[PDB]
């Protein structure tokens, strides 16, 4: 819709991907 | 900061996920180590 | 740098939460 | 926050579906 | 094509990536 | 919500994938544990 | 939580799997110890 | 929903192709 | 260049990432 | 439930193996004990 | 499902691999138990 | 608890095996001592 | 704390197994020692 | 907001994802 | 800055992510 | 559909990659299991 | 550091887990060595 | 109970061996005692 | 299809380079 | 079932080994008892 | 202390066996010595 | 370069993360290897 | 090429930092 | 240190077992030597 | 099919190893049994 | 092609990374297998 | 295929690694079996 | 350097365990050897 | 290379870790072989 | 059947050893009996 | 095939060990039988 | 080629270990055999 | 050197046992020889 | 090389143990042969 | 060939022990036979 809309959505997607990668990295024994 | 708001929302969501994982981890490890201790001590009694 | 700092904080949070499970499971397993 | 909530729900759904396989396989393996 | 087009596509890509990362994280014994 | 619609579509797709995985997992584990139990019990008969 | 239903399903599935494991452990350990004790006692009994 | 359906199909295709290698290797290994 | 250009490129990047995540998930014994 | 089918198949496999194993244990143990008792008594009587 | 063909191929491939495994298990276990029993009986037979 | 039930069963199975073993010991020892005393006392008297 | 609950449950499981194991050890050891001492003294006295 | 805003944010997201993938790759024994 | 700028940057980010996922997939024993 | 075209191109690329992996997997597993079977059977001959 | 609190929590949790492990190790090792020594000494003591 | 049948068959075989050992020992003892008495009586007579 | 072909080539290159390390380490380990 | 066929083959292989073993035992025991009785009876008679 | 009770019970059983062995050895020694003295005295008298 | 600035910020953040990991790794490995060395040396004393 | 060079440098930095932990843990484990 | 406390306890547990073992040895050896000397000296004197 | 080629190569490798192993078993077993029988008979005859 | 240029730059960067990995892999595996071979051969000398 | 060169390099590298593995396996297995047979034969040879 | 601290702590742990283990080895070995020598000489002297 | 410094640090860190490993291996193997040889020689020395 | 040939060869070697043992025992018994009879007859004659 | 060459070498190494072992057996057995017959025949003749 | 360097270093390490191991085997085996032969002959001669 | 002290203590305990064995053997031999000489001398005198 | 130094130390530690062992053997064997010859020669002379 | 040298040294040591055993057995046999002949001749003369 608007540039701000894309910006805010992209930021929220980034933090949730970084958390998932964090879980995968932490679960490596 | 938009990133700050996203991180704060993630913190609340994370506590739900780690609460779920903990409730499963406890029961599963209570079962696997109990069947491991069972097999070990039976064979030790021999 | 704001999105980098908060995205990195998210990664460290995820490692810290899961590592608590990994360490508990590993210690108890080798304990028995 | 909508896309964060639904993207996180997708991650938890994926963990829950696969974890059911992992637990079943591990329990049965150490059972024998 | 349109901003809305990019926005909707990006959201659908995000949920399918988060599910795949979820499978990888859950399959760690 | 566009995210809600995407998640609902993913839920339906997920049930297909987990149904596929389950149908393979069952057969594979039925074979591996059976060859493990076979080798174990033959050696126990000794 | 949109995925609370998935966690609830996993929880009800896990308690079923633990019951399955304990049942199979008891039968395998029972046969293993039984065969081992039989061989030991018959040799001691000359 | 088109990009979701085709992206998900790509994930399932990848799992199916690699899982064939994993199962073959595991079965043959425990077979010997 | 054009919105359509970005849209098509993003879709092709998405399928190739999902395949790679699929290989990683399938290779977990 | 694919999980129940997997457990049932493995439980049946285990039961078959236990039966076959016990049969072979009896035959092999009988031979070993028979040879030992024969050599012991033949020397006492002679 | 665009990847249903891939699952169908994996299913037909898996049943072939299980047959391969059982064939190799039988030959390896057969030789192992055979050699072990041969050594055991020859020692008992003096 | 499946553990307690299994442990009690393995103890009862051991107890019954001990009963069978002692019966066999008495039979073998009785013949052994009997033959030895027979040869000894016959030589001493005659 | 779910971690404390997991540790407490496993500590209780271990304590139960140790008690049951020690009981079975005493019974099995008693039988083995009893058979050996019986065979030794019966030959010395005879 | 602005194209430059999206560009700078995307670059910062990329380096933090590459570091996380680096940790996962390095933790494979 | 420009659409072409975003396009070129996105392509370079994609190849470096695919290489990292390739290392993770190849390191699975 | 742009996504359909991308998926169809990926299908062709995937067959190349899985063909490469298979040609390496076969040779590698032929070597590792052969050195495993070698070490096992030499030690069994003893 | 926004996630310093998470690290601090993990640090206080880890020292608790190490205490749990050492407690369970001591009890399992104690019973294992005790049973093994009991069997060894009773056999040596005839 | 496969073990019960096996123990009973082993004890039945043991009883069979004793029956044969006692028959042979009577013959051997009779022969040696006969020679001793014959030589003793003839020497005393002459 | 250009970005798909080159992105896929990058994935295959990464697998090939790392797989050489994995195979060498595994073979030498089981060799001893 | 490949399992059943293999188990029956391993039991038949054990049975034939027992037959060969018993033949060897008879030959060795026969010579042992024969030599002992020969030396004993020769001394008793002459 | 389960081990202390077990050791005490084993020593009590051992003392029981000695009591029986000494009773039997007195009877056997008395019988053989009696026959020897009887034959010796009668020979000296005549 | 915007990428240069992002990488330089990441370098500083990385040193924090690797400092956290190191402080946890040291304590955890000090505990696991100590319980491994403990169990090993106790069993070696035997 | 700037974003590729710096993104690749980030990946190598991450591998180097974590690999130091992996090697230390593995060596000490097999050492005992 | 939990390690030191456990090691001292395992050493004390071994020490008490050695005490129990030596008591049993004296009882068994005393009866064995006593019976042997009894039969020997009775024959030598009478 | 690369999978069939892999299975066939491993099946051939296993067959070769089994043949070579059985040959070495016969030679080593023959030497061990030959030495034992030689030492036994040479003492009986002497 | 912009993608072609990116891939060509990645190829050069990849050779640096795989050169780094190889230089570390060689030294690490030279150490781990040497401590594995050391522990194995010392215990074999026994 | 832009990465066909990488696959070709891996293929030529893999066949070299397999040769390296077989060479090291033969030398380690040779020494292991040699030492084991030496100890076995010297004990049998008295 | 956190790595040096980890190595130093583990080196200290190992040194303590070796000292405690050697002490327990001496006590347990002394008892076993003492019982064996006692039983050997008491029979030679008697 | 912006991360060449990180590789150089890892290289200087790796050579330090290898030295740490060899030091700990020598002390653990030394104690293990020493205790094992002590028990072996004392038993052979009677 | 490699085992059948091996068992037959072992029994053939066993029969060979008996042939030699019987030859030697005849010579040894003949010599000792001859000396005994010679001394006895000469003493009776004178 | 490196496997075939290694298997043939291990068989030849076993064959040469058997040759060395038999030489040692003859020397030891010759002295043992010689000393025994020397003491026996000397007593019989003188 | 870093791979060749790694193989060469490990091949050299293995060769050194085999040489050192064989030397220690000879010394330890010589002592064990020497003690056994000494105790055997000293009893035959005495 | 913990081993040196342990070996010295074991040898000191061994020397203690010999001191006691020699004392007892003198008493037993003196008693039996005394009875033999007494009976012999009295018979010769009368 | 830490390996070479450790291997030389383990060989020297074995050598010193052999020295201690031989000293103990001489003491035990000397008493054993001495007591046996004492009882034998006393009976032969008186 | 390290094994060849070791076997030769063991056989050389064995031959040394025989040389000493034969020397001692000549002395012991000479002494006992001398006492027997002396007593026999003196009794016949008187």
């Amino acid at each position: 819709a608007d540039f701000d809309t894309i910006y805010q959505a992209m930021i929220q997607i980034s933090v949730v991907l970084c958390f998932a990668l964090g879980i995968i990295a932490g679960g490596q024994r | 900061d938009p990133a700050k708001a996203a991180f704060n929302s993630l913190q609340a969501s994370a506590t739900e996920y780690i609460g779920y994982a903990w409730a499963m981890v406890v029961v599963i490890v209570g079962a696997t180590i109990g069947i491991k201790l069972f097999k070990k001590f039976t064979s030790k009694a021999s | 740098m704001s999105v980098l700092v908060y995205s990195f904080a998210s990664f460290v949070l995820g490692w810290c939460l899961r590592s608590g499970i990994t360490y508990f499971t590993r210690l108890m397993e080798t304990s028995s």
